[PDB]
């Protein structure tokens, strides 16, 4: 009986065979999924494409615009008309 | 370029400056903001009228001889 329980202790170690082949399947499958997903990220450049439309890019229009009624950098006719109104 | 003048008013072509910068802002490709650069940069140097002076200049100057 000792060799039968041998083999039960042996067949109770090892791995099922199925359960093998299914998490070989699903880690391959997400390996393959996952490396596509970072190759589309790689492809990306480093200049986007809308940077020149980031409102954080441009941040000197709304700042102007702010200050265009400052006296240091007023266009004369507009002084001239708002003296005249 | 910065609006503030040298001399208190406004900035010689800050105008172009901003017309460039709302079509970069605006535009769908920076390629269609050539001809504004290209305005602001001949403000800034006056290469183009400069050149154009001069050639005129140069025809003068042949002519007489």
């Amino acid at each position: 009986f000792i060799m039968e329980f041998a083999e039960n202790l042996v067949l109770k170690l090892m791995e099922d065979p199925k359960e093998r082949d299914r998490r070989f399947r699903e880690h391959v499958y997400r390996v393959k999924d996952r490396c596509e997903k970072t190759k589309e990220m790689w492809s990306y450049p480093m200049r986007p494409y809308g940077f020149w439309t980031f409102e954080r890019h441009n941040s000197q229009l709304a700042w102007d615009a702010q200050i265009s009624q400052v006296p240091g950098r007023r266009d004369p006719y507009d002084d001239l008309l708002q003296h005249y109104s | 370029a910065s609006g503030w003048g040298i001399t208190g008013n406004k900035g010689r072509c800050y105008d172009f400056w901003m017309d460039f910068s709302e079509c970069m802002s605006r535009c769908r490709e920076p390629k269609d903001c050539g001809l504004l650069r290209e305005d602001y940069l001949e403000c800034l140097h006056h290469s183009k009228e400069f050149q154009r002076r001069n050639r005129i200049y140069k025809e003068e100057q042949r002519k007489i001889r």
